DNA sequence: CACGCGGCAAC
DNA sequence: GTTGCCGCGTG
DNA sequence: ACGCGGCAAC
DNA sequence: GTTGCCGCGT
């Protein structure tokens, strides 16, 4: 296992790819608040990468 | 106000990250004085000779030898060298 | 210079003195549990300097 | 060899 | 605290 | 009262 | 990388 379909990230094991998908790619019941602007998430991967987007652009 | 994009902040908090994230180009670094390790901030420099520098009173041996060493840097050095 | 009538901390102003007393030093009636041990503090600075020596 | 744990280390 | 990396323990 | 500056634990 | 920290200059 190399490359993640969900995002650009490219990992060694196969082990570690089971982790990233269910750390980074699982489907949250309750959505998560932007700190920034009022947007909403149920994915881990998609709120980090928003809100990275906010302070870094 | 960001003199390399010359875009602009509210505060001179964000605007530190907004260098440190997408300028590191232009940060000045520090260099670890007991190997090739080079860190963005000087509180991970303070952190990494803390763990990696610091003379162990005791003494830990290499998992495959009989060697012991009083650092935790010079002994994983020496393990990831039994691959060799 | 001025010296805290409860630590070695040097202040050089007294209105900077009066912060430290307040954040530091206070009274809290409801104790602060150590991050890392059982132990409990009504000081700041009780509880500061105890959470630092976990280190050794 | 697959799988999952837990430590690792600069960010 | 993060996250991928890795050494190593179960099968 | 306000905001930075170096620092530190997570 | 985040966020709180505090003595200190403004
Ligand atoms: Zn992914
Ligand atoms: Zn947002
Ligand atoms: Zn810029
Ligand atoms: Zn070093
Ligand atoms: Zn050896
Ligand atoms: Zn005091
Ligand atoms: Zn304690």
């Amino acid at each position: 296992k190399f490359h993640c379909p969900h995002c650009d990230t490219v990992i060694a094991r196969k082990s570690d790819l089971g982790v990233h998908l269910r750390k980074q790619h699982s489907y949250i019941e309750q959505g998560k608040k932007c700190r920034y602007c009022d947007a909403v998430f149920h994915e881990r991967y998609a709120l980090i990468q928003h809100q990275k987007s906010h302070k870094n652009e | 106000e960001c003199y390399i994009c010359h875009a602009r902040f509210t505060q001179s908090g964000t605007m530190k990250m907004h260098i440190l994230q997408k300028h590191t180009e232009n940060v000045a670094k520090f260099h670890c004085p007991h190997c090739d390790t080079v860190i963005a901030r000087k509180s991970d420099l303070g952190v990494h000779l803390r763990k990696q520098h610091s003379y162990i009173e005791q003494g830990k041996k290499c998992r495959y030898c009989d060697a012991v060493f009083h650092e935790r840097y010079a002994l994983i050095q020496h393990q990831k060298s039994h691959k060799n």
